[PDB]
């Protein structure tokens, strides 16, 4: 027996259907839309939305398949690598948080470059989604990074001569990384919350997609006379939304964070499956794995070359 | 509910329809109505009708059970599961029991996730029973269970076992968590004598994650939905008897400074049994019982999520 | 014949020596408050034998919470007898009779269906009925704005409750749940003209409780604690 | 944005403004059981509804070639 309430119906048919008497499923399977349309009052169009919406996995093993033949995206650094256990993983939300200036944005950009690199390189061989809150993303760092990573793969390619890296070399170029990038430009809450909805819509047709980053969580000019828009946001709008969004086209999810610097509501903080703090110390750059459900806490160095990140 | 055709036998359609007529159409309206002056119209006999309520009263209710009854079952059906953690298998007086709600509480990183998937192991591996974990978070990851489980065992065929009698299920609305949890119910009331398979341990990794969201405004549907959450999560703990463990946050009052569960007053009274967990760096957190029938509540002592 | 609460719980009930001739009795308060100890009290002061401080009557425990927990009552029973054994407790459990209801219509239809269940146990004379606002959420959404469409079944169930409590002389413990911002009433008031007694539980172990006589509107105070054995009162 | 331009129909335009709900930034600040309250439609329709909004509000995609080449 499952109890009407446990379906998404409409409040009002329900109620509707609770006066005539009906209180599971069960006794809704049989009837036709035009019998119960006049058994209780209620359209033609109500009844069948009601009986289609009444009508209506994989071991630990498989996972460890699916997440060893996935890949991590990798972010040119080391040690950030070596700690996150490879690099960004794919299925899960991470969120960068620290002060401005730490290299939130920097992170982002190499990341969308990196996950464009060829399979038979190591890579995940996929597009980027861009959703812009600040309006801090640049395309000619984005231009110097690809050069850069173009450069490393010509290098590493040469020990290997004429096998698949040459093919695969042909295809990644600068015109043809620069236009598997799509940019959103979220001015507010509101259009925020808009593109969050229409997300699934858009990976539905662009199936190539493995990494979408939400640069700014909150909005930057803060005195936010619009605390209802952020309450309802933070609300689940960017915890399930994104976590089914990661899990259900097998991307990563990338969220940053200005608000938390230091080692935004309290239900906030489980919302990101990992969680890493970019800090100054000693007049140098270090990023601690605050929160992870596989990795115990370190910190370990970066820095920000002409290149890109890089260790120290 | 609405009186049909199949309901219960010696049901008619002339009978049910004049029954309509005369404003009787659900099993409520019938058991309770006068049914002298429900006879002595529509032409039905008195004992027909006397007939037809006793068997719907025997058919949709329940019925008393002797406590030395229960007492004889339970004693053969409960078991004590062991968490793999010995302080804290030390605060549960040796773990987790089956047939009542376990709820774990704590802040971000407090270790409610490496409680349960060092649980999940140690079930998968220490007692080679099938887990269902459902994660709303993305908590779950399969290295961090194969590192625990290569603790326990150098043998990888051994690993590899283990890490096929756990089931993994991604449910990230309330209504997909109630779908997966009614879909587990039925798979139960298949599988009467199912034992090789046949899960015993329900992980549900932050019911909050889902349950928060529908709270808001001034309707009371997302309290409706809670509570309906929590009626599915007790009918698989007792009717089937299997251990469900719960991961909820916690909250501290801007006045009641004490720290509590999230859900509100109502979610407070649903878990038989709570643990929560503080701090004072990667291990070293601190267990209390919250909650509890069979303990007094207060004692803590320490756990090492570094270690185990 | 029938016992007085008086002889039932001679710490709350000092100035109740008439007997029982049908009596309702709520307790109130938040969680872990020692409601449901206090319904293994007098579960135990009733089904434990005569010999050992006991009155030897039946109780029926209707459970919507599903929170009952037989191991507790076990070792409460254990720790209140001089002679603890395995058949001693089963002779105890004999006398207590437990129901599980999942829904407001199914407790409807099981209290339709109890009156044979009285019939035929003369000596069962307490009542108890744990979390009577186990339903109240989902009756309310499911009741829509209108007030009567909400409390059908509870009314229902109310008059249920009042029809058996007079017809044989029992007594009736229910307990209801602290869910909405002291005393906050918000079950159909069919169910509260019914209260004769009202009693609220607070914490601090050390365990306190208020108790309301709405037959004098004599209010009193009492101090209590719980241990291995059960309440204990100071 | 009014909630009559975005293309909603009249009859549930008006139950919505009888909430006082006018636009697509009321609209949108609900949470999907509270519209469901409001407007009376079921989970998915309510989401539907949603994204039609939504798509009234979202921004224009754009490629980072496009950006390049001006
Ligand atoms: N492989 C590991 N070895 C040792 N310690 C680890 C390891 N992985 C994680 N940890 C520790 O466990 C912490 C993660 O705890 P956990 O995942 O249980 O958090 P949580 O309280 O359940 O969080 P949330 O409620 O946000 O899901 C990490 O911050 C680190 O302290
Ligand atoms: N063996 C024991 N020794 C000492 N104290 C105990 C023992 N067992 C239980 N307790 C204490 O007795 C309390 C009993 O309270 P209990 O949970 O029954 O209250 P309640 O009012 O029924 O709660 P709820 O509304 O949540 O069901 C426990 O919280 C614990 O504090
Ligand atoms: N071409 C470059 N070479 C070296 N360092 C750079 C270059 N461009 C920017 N940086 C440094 O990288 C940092 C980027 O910070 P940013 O990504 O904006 O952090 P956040 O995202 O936290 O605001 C700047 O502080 C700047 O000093
Ligand atoms: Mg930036
Ligand atoms: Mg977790
Ligand atoms: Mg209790």
């Amino acid at each position: 027996q499952r109890d009407l309430v446990s379906f998404p119906l409409s409040p009002a048919v329900r109620v509707k259907l609770v006066s005539a008497g009906f209180q599971t499923a069960e006794e809704l399977l049989e009837v036709k839309p035009s019998e119960l349309s006049k058994e209780v009052g209620i359209s033609k169009a109500e009844a069948l939305e009601t009986l289609q919406i009444i009508r209506r996995k994989c071991t630990a093993l498989e996972l460890l398949e699916q997440e060893h033949t996935q890949g991590f995206i990798i972010t040119f650094c080391s040690a950030l690598d070596d700690i996150l256990g490879g690099g960004v993983p794919l299925m899960k939300t991470t969120e960068i948080c620290g002060a401005p200036g730490v290299g939130k944005t920097q992170l982002c950009m190499q990341l969308a470059v990196d996950v464009q690199i060829p399979e038979c390189f190591g890579g995940v061989a996929g597009e980027a989604v861009f959703i812009d809150t600040e309006g801090s993303f640049m395309v000619d760092r984005v231009v110097d990074l690809a050069t850069a990573c173009i450069q490393h793969l010509q290098l590493i390619a040469e020990k290997h001569k004429g096998e698949e890296h040459r093919k695969a070399l042909e295809d990644f170029t600068l015109d043809n990384i620069l236009s598997h990038i799509y940019y959103f430009r979220c001015r507010d809450y509101t259009e925020l919350l808009a593109q969050v909805y229409l997300l699934p819509d858009f990976l539905s047709e662009h199936s190539k997609v493995r990494l979408v980053i939400v640069d700014g969580i909150a909005f930057p000019f803060r005195h936010d006379l619009d605390d209802l828009s952020l309450r309802t946001r933070l609300l689940n709008g960017l915890a399930q939304q994104m976590i089914s969004l990661a899990n259900n086209h097998r991307l990563a999810v990338i969220l940053t964070n200005q608000m938390t610097t230091k080692i935004l509501g309290e239900s906030w903080g489980h919302a990101a499956t990992i969680r890493l703090i970019f800090h100054w110390d000693r007049k140098q750059r270090l990023a601690t794995l605050y929160k992870s459900p596989s990795q115990k806490e370190c910190t370990v160095l970066f820095q920000i070359k002409p290149q890109g990140f890089r260790d120290t | 509910g609405v009186l049909r055709v199949g309901l219960c036998p010696g049901l008619t359609e002339e009978m049910i329809q004049l029954l309509r007529s005369h404003r009787i159409k659900t099993v409520v309206d019938l058991v309770s109505a006068d049914l002298e002056e429900v006879a002595q119209k529509c032409g039905l006999s008195y004992k027909a009708l006397v007939a037809l309520r006793r068997v719907l009263l025997a058919q949709f209710s329940a019925f008393p059970v002797n406590g030395a009854d229960l007492y004889e079952e339970l004693k053969t059906s409960t078991a004590i599961l062991s968490t793999g953690i010995g302080s804290l298998d030390k605060l549960l007086d040796a773990g987790l029991y089956t047939g009542e709600v376990t709820e774990i509480v704590g802040g971000p990183g407090s270790g409610k996730t490496q409680v349960c998937l060092c649980m999940a192991a140690n079930v998968a591996h220490g007692l080679q029973q099938n887990v269902l974990y459902v994660d709303s978070n993305g908590g779950l990851t399969a290295s961090r269970l194969l590192q625990l489980l290569q603790a326990k065992t150098q043998d990888e065929e051994e690993q590899a076992e283990a890490l096929r009698r756990i089931q993994v299920v991604h449910a990230f609305d309330i209504f997909q968590m109630l779908d997966v949890l009614q879909e587990l119910r039925g798979t139960v009331a298949q599988q009467v004598t199912g034992s090789s398979g046949t899960v015993k341990v329900v992980v549900v990794d932050s019911v909050t994650a889902v349950v928060s969201p529908l709270l808001g405004g001034q309707q009371r549907e997302g309290l409706a939905l809670m509570m309906q959450l929590a009626r599915e999560l007790k009918t698989l703990a007792r009717d089937l008897g299997m251990a469900v463990v719960v991961t909820n946050h916690i909250t501290r009052d801007r006045d009641s400074g004490r720290l509590k569960p999230a859900l509100g007053r109502s979610w407070s009274f649903v878990p038989s049994t709570r643990i929560l967990l503080d701090t004072i760096s990667g291990g070293r957190r601190m267990a209390c019982l919250a909650k509890s029938s069979r303990q007094p509540t207060g004692f803590q002592e320490m756990v090492d999520i570094g270690t185990w | 014949g029938r016992s007085s609460l008086k002889e039932i719980e001679p710490n709350l009930f000092a100035d109740e020596d008439s007997p029982v001739h049908g009596d309702i009795l709520e307790f109130h308060g938040p969680e872990g408050t020692g409601k449901t100890e206090m319904l293994y009290h007098l579960t135990a002061r009733c089904i434990l034998p005569k010999s050992e401080g006991g009155l030897e009557v039946e109780v029926l425990f209707i459970d919507t919470d599903y929170h009952f927990d037989m191991l507790r009552l076990v070792t409460i029973l254990e720790h209140r007898l001089s002679q603890s054994s395995e058949e001693i407790i089963k002779y105890c459990l004999g006398r207590f009779f437990l129901v599980y209801c999942s829904s407001s219509t199914h407790l409807l239809l099981t209290l339709y269906s109890l009156e044979s269940m009285f019939c035929s146990h003369p000596s069962l004379c307490l009542l108890i009925l744990d979390s009577l606002s186990a339903f109240y959420w989902i009756d309310r959404v499911n009741g829509g704005e209108s007030v009567n469409l909400q409390e059908s079944t509870l009314r229902k169930c109310s008059q249920c409750l009042e029809k058996l409590v007079n017809d044989y002389r029992l007594v009736l413990f229910a307990t209801t749940q602290t869910i909405m911002q002291d005393y906050r009433p918000y079950l159909c008031k069919a169910w509260q003209q019914l209260v004769k007694h009202r009693m609220f539980f607070s914490k601090q172990n050390q365990f306190s409780l208020v108790s309301r006589c709405l037959k004098s509107n004599s209010l009193k105070k009492h101090f209590f604690i719980i241990g291995e054995s059960g309440v204990e009162f100071c | 944005k009014k909630l009559k331009r975005v293309g909603l129909s009249q009859e549930l335009c008006d139950r919505l403004s009888r909430h006082q709900i006018l636009t697509c930034q009321d609209f949108l600040c609900l949470s999907p059981l509270e519209l469901m309250k409001v407007t009376g439609l079921s989970y998915r329709g309510v989401h539907e509804l949603l994204c039609m909004v939504s798509r009234a509000c979202a921004p224009k995609m754009q490629t980072a070639y496009g950006i390049k080449a001006q």
